[PDB]
C-alpha cells in the first residue's frame, strides 16, 4: 500500500527517467538474465545474446508498462487486467522471479540517477514495484 | 561460492575502491529505511524515526562499518564461508532469530549501494558476480537455520 | 487482488465461523505460539499460558478485526489504518509473522470447518489474509 | 528444531492413520491451486484448469502419492533427512530450479490436509511437531542450494 509520498517520489523519480526508460527496462532485463540465469527459462524464443534487438524492444514493452502504472498508481489491477492475464494466467510466472526483476530495476536506477537515488526514493520505488508484481501475479479476474 | 577467475578479479577490483566508511553503513540504513520492521532489532540505536534519522545516526554508521568488514571477511574466504561466518550465524540464528530473508534483503541493498556509487562501472557480470558473493554471505549467515 | 468470486468465498466461509470467532483467533495464536515459539517475542506485555484469558481475548480482537477486514474488502488500507499503525508503525512486526499467523488460521479453519475449507475456498482465504497481511505491514499514511 | 520423543510418537501414530491413497493427491493438488505457479512444473499431467480438474487429476493423485511416500521415509529417518533426501534435492534443485520456497509452501500445504482430515485431533502440539518434520524436509530438499 502506497502512501501519498510514496506516490509522488515514484512520479517524480520516472519523470527523471524521461525518454531512457525503455534502455533502462532492457539492463533491468539483461541484469536478471545474467545475475539470475534462471529467469531465462521464462524467455526460450528470445534472443537472450549481448546486446540484442529483441531484449531492447523488450525493454521498452516493460518499461512502458510501468509508465502505465506509475499514471494508474490508484486503479493498477483494473489498468494492468492484460499483463496480470498474462504473467499469472497464461505464463504462470514463479513471484520470486518479479522480485529479481525489481532488485535489477533498482539496480539501474540507482547506477544511472544517483542524484534521485534516495533512500526515501528507494523505499517508495521498491513497494511501487512489490505492488505492480503482486497485481501482475494474481488471478482476480 | 565459485567465482571464475575473470569474476574474482572483478570483484576484488571494485571491491579495494569502496569507501569503508561510508557503504557499510548506506547498505544498512537503507534496509532500516525500506524494510523498517529490521529496525526492531536496533532499539539500543536512538533515532530511526525519519529516513535522514536512520543515515545520519552515529551507530547505523558505526555498525554499518562492521557489516562492510564481515563482507570483506567473506570475500577473503569465499571458499569456506560457512567456517567464516559461524560465531555470527549463532549470533543472528540462535540469539537474534533474525529472519533469513533478511539476510538475502541485506545482500541485494548492499549491491543497489555498490550500484549507486559506482555507477556505470558496476557492469552486469559485475553484478552478477557479487550476487553469487551476498548470496553466499547469505547462506553462511543463515547456516544455523540449516 | 482478490477476484469477485476470492471476496463471495471469503465473506461465506468467514460467515460460518460465526459465534466461534474468538475461539478460532486465540486457537490460531496458540497454534502460532507453540509451532513459531518466536512470534512469542512481540508479546511479552501477555500471559501467554495455555488457556490464558487474555490470549482468549486477543483472539476474539484478531477475529474481530478480521470480520471488519471482511466488511470493508475493497477499502482495507482506510478501514485498518489503525492496526496499520499498530503493527507496522509501533511493533515493526516482521512480515514473516503474518505469514505465520495466515497459517495458523488457515490449519484452524481447516480442522473446524472442513466441509468448508474446499480447496477453492482455502485458495481465496489465503489470498485474502496475504492481502490483510500487506495493509497491516504497510505504512501507508 | 530437533522433534522431542514424544513429538516424535505423537507425529508417527498420527502418520499411521493418514490416507496412503489420498492424501498426498490432495496436498500436491492445493499446492497447485492455492499457488498456480507451480502448475508450470507440471505441463505434462494434463488439465489443471480448475480446482475440480486438478484434484480429480489421476496423474496428481499418483504424483501425489510418491510425494507422500517420501514425506514416510523423513519420518522414519528424521536424525538423517539430509542423506534420505539428497537424491531428491538434486533433481528439484539442480535439474528443475523449484525456489526453496515453494517447498515450505508445500509443507505449508501438507499441514492444512492434515489438520483437515485429523480436525480436533490435529492439535496445537500435533501440529507444532509437524511443524519440525516439514521444516526440515523443506531444508534437506533444499540442501544442494546450501
Ligand atoms: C515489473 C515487472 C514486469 C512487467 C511490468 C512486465 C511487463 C511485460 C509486458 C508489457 C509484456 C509484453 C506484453 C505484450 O506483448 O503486449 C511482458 C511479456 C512477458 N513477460 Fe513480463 N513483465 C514483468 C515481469 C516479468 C518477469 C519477472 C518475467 C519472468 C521472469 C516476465 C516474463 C515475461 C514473458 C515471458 C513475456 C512474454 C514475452 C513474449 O512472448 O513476447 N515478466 N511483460
Ligand atoms: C546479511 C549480512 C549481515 C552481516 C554480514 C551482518 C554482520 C554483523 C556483524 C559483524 C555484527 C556484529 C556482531 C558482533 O559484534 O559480534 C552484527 C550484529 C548485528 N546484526 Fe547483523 N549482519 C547481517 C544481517 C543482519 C540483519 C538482516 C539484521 C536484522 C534484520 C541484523 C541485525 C544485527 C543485530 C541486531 C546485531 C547486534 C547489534 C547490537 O549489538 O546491538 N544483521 N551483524
Ligand atoms: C491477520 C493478522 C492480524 C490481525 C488481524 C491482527 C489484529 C490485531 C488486533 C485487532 C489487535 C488489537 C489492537 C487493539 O488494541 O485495539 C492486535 C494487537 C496486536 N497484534 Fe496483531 N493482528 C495480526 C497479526 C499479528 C502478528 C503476526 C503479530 C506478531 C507476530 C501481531 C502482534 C500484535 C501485538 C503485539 C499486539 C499488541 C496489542 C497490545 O498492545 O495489546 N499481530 N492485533
Ligand atoms: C516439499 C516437498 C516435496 C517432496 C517431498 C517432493 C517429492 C518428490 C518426489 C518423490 C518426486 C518423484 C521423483 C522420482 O520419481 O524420481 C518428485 C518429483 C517432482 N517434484 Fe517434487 N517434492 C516436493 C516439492 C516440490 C515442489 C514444491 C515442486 C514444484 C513447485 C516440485 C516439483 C516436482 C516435479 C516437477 C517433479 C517431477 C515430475 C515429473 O517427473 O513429471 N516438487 N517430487
Ligand atoms: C501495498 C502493497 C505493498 O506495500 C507491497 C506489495 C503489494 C502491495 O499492494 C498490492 C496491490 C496493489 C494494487 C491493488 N491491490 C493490491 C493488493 C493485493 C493484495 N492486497 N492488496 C491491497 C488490498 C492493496
Amino acid at each position: 500500500v502506497l502512501s501519498p509520498a510514496d506516490k509522488t517520489n515514484v512520479k517524480a523519480a520516472w519523470g527523471k527517467v524521461g525518454a531512457h526508460a525503455g534502455e533502462y527496462g532492457a539492463e533491468a532485463l539483461e541484469r536478471m538474465f545474467l545475475s539470475f540465469p534462471t529467469t531465462k527459462t521464462y524467455f526460450p524464443h528470445f534472443d537472450l545474446s549481448h546486446g540484442s534487438a529483441q531484449v531492447k524492444g523488450h525493454g521498452k514493452k516493460v518499461a512502458d508498462a510501468l509508465t502505465n502504472a506509475v499514471a494508474h498508481v490508484d486503479d493498477m489491477p483494473n489498468a494492468l487486467s492484460a499483463l496480470s492475464d498474462l504473467h499469472a494466467h497464461k505464463l504462470r510466472v514463479d513471484p520470486v522471479n518479479f522480485k529479481l526483476l525489481s532488485h535489477c530495476l533498482l539496480v539501474t536506477l540507482a547506477a544511472h540517477l544517483p542524484a534521485e537515488f534516495t533512500p526515501a526514493v528507494h523505499a517508495s520505488l521498491d513497494k511501487f514495484l512489490a505492488s505492480v508484481s503482486t497485481v501482475l501475479t494474481s488471478k482476480y479476474r | 561460492v565459485h567465482l571464475t577467475p575473470v569474476e574474482k578479479s572483478a570483484v576484488t577490483a571494485l571491491w579495494g575502491k569502496v569507501n569503508v566508511d561510508e557503504v557499510g553503513g548506506e547498505a544498512l540504513g537503507r534496509l532500516l529505511v525500506v524494510y523498517p520492521w529490521t529496525q526492531r532489532f536496533f532499539e539500543s540505536f536512538g533515532d530511526l524515526s525519519t529516513p535522514d534519522a536512520v543515515m545520519g545516526n552515529p551507530k547505523v554508521k558505526a555498525h554499518g562499518k562492521k557489516v562492510l568488514g564481515a563482507f570483506s571477511d567473506g570475500l577473503a574466504h569465499l571458499d569456506n564461508l560457512k567456517g567464516t561466518f559461524a560465531t555470527l550465524s549463532e549470533l543472528h540464528c540462535d540469539k537474534l532469530h533474525v529472519d533469513p530473508e533478511n539476510f538475502r534483503l541485506l545482500g541485494n541493498v548492499l549491491v543497489c549501494v555498490l550500484a549507486h556509487h559506482f555507477g556505470k562501472e558496476f557492469t552486469p557480470p559485475v553484478q552478477a558476480a557479487y550476487q553469487k558473493v551476498v548470496a553466499g554471505v547469505a547462506n553462511a549467515l543463515a547456516h544455523k537455520y540449516h
